[PDB]
């Protein structure tokens, strides 16, 4: 459990939502294969929207260094994920962190606060 | 140390051991009569004395005092930002030394650091031949200074600046990077003062301290007393007679700027000035809230409610425009109730306001352009921009700022979503007009045609474009229609697919005609599909078909949820379908009650259906983390849901002291 | 921030250093000759370390050494009575209060009790804190304790002597049954301030008719007069504190009386506990809800005239203030 990576990771309460330097390796939909995705959160519940919107927090997907726009149902399910730092032994931290954080998304690398 | 003068402008005695001077001469400056014995050449010196103390602004005895008033004027083109009078009087011809100095301390504060350099040497070379002491020592002084600041811009651009640029840039060539490095050889700025002939220093000792590394400690350290708490319980007051620590703590700092714009010495672009003004405005302003909730406890709220401790002026607007980033601003603003600060001498700092828009139309509307200017300007343009949410300002003024950040300002520093921000900041005060709207129609349908490039595409640093603006400008004028994008629209094609979504984002705004043409090349087939149009297209109804839809994969998820119980087994979930459905029925949205009987799948799902049923020691309080203002408060008025969320936001904020769950608790359920 | 939940070390050489203090104060308070200039640094410094040896554990020699210097060789100027009790009381959280120390407060009461003899002699408090309060604390630990000198002394007090008769009688419950007697036999109820020692300790317990009219004979002058001062312009301030315990008794019930109602307009917690509803709840002061008890904070959560401005009250001042009583006052009960 115990590494020098673990030193970046923070936790905002305001979103329950833990905060990496991390990029995962993805397969979706079990037909989708992308490399390099990660993923920004910004917090703006009072946000202009209609009688369909439902949440405080907006979600943002970018595979490698470019954004990524998919509408097919969103399934998730990860293989690998490594430290910027060229640090190995995450995947478990991930999984493990993941199933403890009941809320969409458990780890992020970027969370901008609007309000 | 004869005397003590002080800041209010009153002079007393202080181990003094003779006749009273100063006194003698403030009696001759009251008695009119005295005068008039003295003679012809004492007359003429007391005139420019007297001239001379009015102007600093020394007034009398402490004891022969009064209410004294007070007021802070700096007559520099430096400190007004008029940049247009400043390159005329540059383009000149200089008639004196003194025309010289002011040019280059111009040149250098305009971004031609090597124009400047030369003037300064030419000043130096004149100077001793002139005899003019004080003009060679400041020159001498501000050389070393533009020479530091050149070689750190050099270090600076050839380090970060190719990448932020996105090219490298070449502000100074070769040759005379070479020129100056060549002629600094050795160069001592500490021994410049005793070099000197013993009659400057025996006058200008006073300048001496303007050759040490660093200066301002001894006032930086004087900030201490702005932190004490005493003085809340009971106030000393011994730190000044009729003046407080604020007071005095703002007039020297007052003192400080006008000492160091008024007489044109380049010490005021480096990073310890800025860190001193930075501070002193910051703890001021603390002090001020601080003082303010005390008196509020104290009393009744009907005194001090919202007193105005530390009122802001166009002195203190500047100030803060120039002196301070984005971050500290935001950090004062966090830290204090800056929208109960009222702000005094509004048409000063609109004047600033839609100045600083003229000068970014030039800068950028314009080909030409200087980097170290550009640098140091866009700093004050973005600081202002964001302080500029406090401020009432008149129609054309908000119109013209409006128009010189959507259009002229480098997408380098803003975005789609960074600009929003900025527009929403200004509509706070200033409820949209009929021609700011106009303006961002316009804004609107440049960035639509922009789309026709297949290789464009929008980039936000926080997830809010084009959409957003279309969503803010129906809100003021619930009634609106685009001409413009509705003809762009009847003249779509089904190739243009990226034209076609961009627009399917702003429906809103189209007419009749449009949007039937538009809603005709797209059309939803299954729940993803629904899905995809409700998060991007806005189907606004959930017709019976779409309803069909939904319950036909509720079906099928029960099926799968039977076989699932079978299995005992789930690997991973992504996001919840159900979830979503089960809040629109809450919401009634889906009129429907078939999906009722598809109960027991999720526990969100149970509770937002059934809630007087809902098995409640299931409830998680991370669910209530993530719902908006609305949910929060259809939930509240539920009675069913009410009191166990009462219960548990309670036990949470017992126990976990969490500020984000006691927050949602005092604003929307009690 | 509460600084009792963050853990202390070391406490050994705290309680060396300030037993060291402790001895510095009884050498230099003992003899009048003194070092002039070193007295006011090292005051202040004393003052810090013992209001701040709340949080530490003393053993019981320590603890003696340490009451005994704060008791008997403090000097008077930075000190007061009430100032000695509270600092005092501060101590008693870590270690209850041992036979020893209650034996010195007793020599401290007695010592008092001497001061009494002269009639030119009263106590100075800036808190309203006196002699009595050390008694009670007393009896806060062990309530079966009778002074014997106290005892005594009252035993040979004479009428003659009066300023030791009301001395010993707010003291009344360290008496013995004999003394009780003679004191009572002494002194009886007159004014109010006879009936509010006596309800402290005990005396009488509930309101009779006759002090229900010493009050509303109280009353009348403080209207008659503050209607004169108003006339003049010269509207003078509450003292005294009694106007708002007897609004907080009406507000409770305590005493019966019309009279109350008729005595609305110069106080305003006066007003706010007589006639919540038409209270202008504007001139409410946050501070009032520190100083209510636990009973009294429970009954005005109960009114439905006073429970909406309270709480409009409570969360101004959690979302204004930097003090957390406001928010578990307002969570304890009001929620």
């Amino acid at each position: 459990k115990d590494t020098g990576a673990t030193h970046d990771l923070v936790y905002h309460s305001k979103i329950n939502t833990f905060v990496w330097d991390v990029e995962f390796d993805i397969v979706l939909s079990d037909s989708k294969e992308l490399n390099k995705c990660y993923f920004v959160k910004c917090f703006n519940p009072y946000r202009i929207n209609g009688k369909c919107d439902f949440a405080v927090s907006s979600i943002d997907i970018f595979s490698e260094g470019k954004r990524l726009l998919i509408e097919n149902e969103f399934n998730f399910k990860i293989t690998k994920a490594v430290h910027v730092a060229t640090s190995k032994d995450v995947t478990e931290i991930v999984l493990h962190l993941s199933e403890r954080i009941s809320s969409p998304f458990p780890i992020v690398k970027e969370v901008v606060y609007l309000d | 140390y004869d005397y003590h003068f002080e800041v209010n402008g009153t002079v007393v005695r202080h181990k003094n051991k003779g006749f009273g001077y100063m006194e003698r001469f403030f009696e001759l400056k009251e008695s009119c009569d005295e005068r008039s014995k003295l003679s012809k050449k004492q007359y003429e010196r007391f005139n420019a004395l007297f001239n001379f103390f009015e102007k600093n602004g020394v007034i009398c005895m402490a004891k022969d005092a009064g209410t004294l008033n007070t007021s802070i004027e700096i007559n520099s083109l430096a400190y007004h930002g008029k940049y247009d009078v400043m390159k005329k009087f540059i383009e000149e011809q200089s008639v004196s030394i003194e025309d010289d100095y002011k040019k280059a301390f111009f040149l250098a504060c305009l971004g031609r650091w090597e124009e400047s350099y030369d003037l300064y040497s030419n000043i130096i070379l004149n100077s001793i031949d002139e005899s003019n002491g004080c003009v060679y020592y400041l020159s001498q002084i501000n050389r070393y200074r533009i020479y530091q600041s050149i070689t750190q811009a050099v270090t600076q651009f050839n380090g970060l600046g190719l990448l932020t640029f996105g090219r490298h840039y070449k502000p100074f060539t070769d040759e005379f990077l070479a020129r100056i490095e060549r002629e600094m050889t050795n160069f001592n700025i500490d021994d410049l003062f005793n070099g000197m002939p013993f009659e400057f220093q025996k006058k200008y000792k006073i300048l001496e301290f303007l050759s040490d590394n660093q200066f301002l400690y001894d006032d930086t350290v004087k900030l201490f007393e702005l932190t004490n708490k005493v003085r809340s319980e009971m106030s000393e007051g011994s730190y000044s007679f009729g003046m407080s620590s604020d007071i005095v703590v703002l007039l020297r700092l007052y003192d400080n700027l006008r000492f160091l714009y008024e007489n044109c010495l380049w010490s005021v672009s480096f990073h310890e000035f800025h860190q001193y003004i930075r501070n002193s405005m910051s703890l001021l302003i603390e002090k001020a809230e601080y003082e303010r909730t005390r008196d509020i406890d104290e009393l009744g709220f009907s005194f001090f409610g919202k007193k105005s401790g530390f009122f802001m002026e166009y002195y203190d607007f500047v100030n803060i425009s120039r002196h301070f980033k984005i971050d500290d601003i935001k950090n004062l603003e966090r830290s204090c109730s800056i929208d109960k600060i009222r702000f005094g001498e509004q048409e000063k700092i609109e004047e600033y306001l839609v100045g600083i828009a003229e000068e970014i139309t030039k800068q950028f509307s314009a080909n030409g352009m200087n980097v170290v200017f550009y640098t140091q300007f866009i700093s004050e343009a973005k600081a202002a921009l964001y302080f500029a949410k406090y401020v009432k300002l008149s129609e054309e003024g908000l119109g013209k700022i409006v128009k010189a950040l959507l259009f002229y300002f480098p997408e380098r520093d803003l975005d789609i979503g960074k600009r929003y921000v900025w527009l929403e900041r200004l509509t706070k005060c200033n409820e949209l007009p009929k021609s700011i709207i106009s303006i961002i129609d316009d804004f609107l349908v440049l960035q639509a045609e922009k789309h026709i490039d297949q290789n464009y595409s929008e980039v936000s640093s926080n997830g809010l474009y084009s959409r957003d603006y279309g969503a803010l400008i129906k809100h003021f004028e619930k009634n609106f229609i685009s001409k413009r994008l509705s003809e762009i629209t009847l003249c779509l094609t089904q190739d243009k697919q990226k034209q076609i979504d961009f627009l399917f984002k702003l429906l809103p705004l189209l007419s009749t005609n449009a949007k039937s043409h538009l809603l005709s090349f797209k059309s939803v087939e299954n729940i993803n599909d629904l899905m995809n149009g409700i998060r991007i297209g806005l189907i606004d109804e959930f017709t019976p078909e779409h309803e069909e839809l939904i319950i036909e994969y509720l079906e099928t998820r029960k099926v799968n949820y039977i076989v699932e119980k079978e299995k005992g087994i789930q690997t991973f979930s992504s996001n919840d379908y159900m979830s979503t459905f089960g809040i629109w029925y809450f919401l009634e949205e889906i009129n429907n009650s078939k999906m009722e009987e598809f109960i027991g799948m999720d526990d969100q799902y149970d509770f937002f259906v059934d809630p007087e049923n809902f098995d409640y020691k299931k409830f998680i309080p991370s669910w209530l983390k993530n719902y908006n203002d609305k949910l929060l408060g259809k939930i509240a008025g539920n009675k069913h849901m009410k009191h166990h969320v009462i219960e548990v936001l309670k036990e949470r904020v017992k126990n976990s002291n969490d500020k984000r769950y006691l927050e949602i608790l005092m604003n929307y359920f009690i």
